């Protein structure tokens, strides 16, 4: 079973709309020194930015729009890794959904790339994800 | 001489985000957290050789990311 698990959390959605996803993650409140990871949205929809901060850890999310790609370090004022905030966005995605796209349910997710670390020295969490149906209608 | 290994601050023999985490906190705390003098030859990947600072483990994060590559191994 995964140390960590995101929850991309559900939405509905209209075409033309735009939605506001706020990945969220479950530790079972262990510490995470950093994350770098890479999205995908099933087509038409598209992330059009991700925000550049974390809320869960408040810090800078470092960005590659190019290949939908984020990264940052998550540590206390002494170094120290974090347990994230209950209920906050880790990161949080703006996804655009085109005028004429055909109702269905399309997935917002992780992109191959899906790094949570531990501490220091290269160790990582298992990681899974859920949820991330984006509901247009 | 041993080569160094541009980016691996923390001396895994992988260039990625816990080198970042470990040039952060070698800052934070001191008393705690150190680099190897390996390490912290290997850590200074910006800055022309200005020493290990902030925009180190920026430039490894840019690095992870595709934006960047590492400077030339010595
Ligand atoms: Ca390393
Ligand atoms: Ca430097």
């Amino acid at each position: 079973n995964a140390d960590v698990v995101f929850d991309f959390q559900n939405y509905t959605a209209k075409a033309g709309d735009e939605v506001t996803v706020d990945v969220l993650v479950d530790s079972k409140n262990k510490p995470i020194s950093a994350m770098d990871v890479k999205f995908k949205v099933d087509s038409p929809l598209t992330i059009e930015e991700i925000d550049k901060e974390s809320l869960a850890f408040n810090t800078t999310v470092m960005t590659n729009m190019a290949i939908l790609g984020a990264n940052f370090k998550s540590l206390d004022d002494k170094g120290e890794p974090l347990v994230p905030k209950d209920g906050a966005a880790v990161f949080t995605l703006y996804v655009n959904v085109p005028a004429n796209t055909p109702d269905g349910t399309y997935y917002v997710g992780f992109n191959g790339k899906n790094e949570v670390h531990k501490s220091n020295d290269g160790s990582q969490f298992t990681v899974a994800s859920k949820n991330g149906a984006i509901t247009v209608g | 001489s041993v080569q160094k290994f541009p980016g691996d601050a923390n001396c895994d023999g992988i260039v990625d985000i816990s080198d970042a985490v470990l040039i952060m906190q070698t800052m934070a705390n001191p008393s705690k957290y150190q680099m190897t003098d390996k390490g912290r030859i290997n850590a200074d990947v910006t800055g022309n050789s200005d020493g290990v600072t902030v925009l180190d483990a920026q430039f490894i994060q840019s690095y992870c990311l595709g934006l960047v590559e590492l400077p030339p191994v010595e």
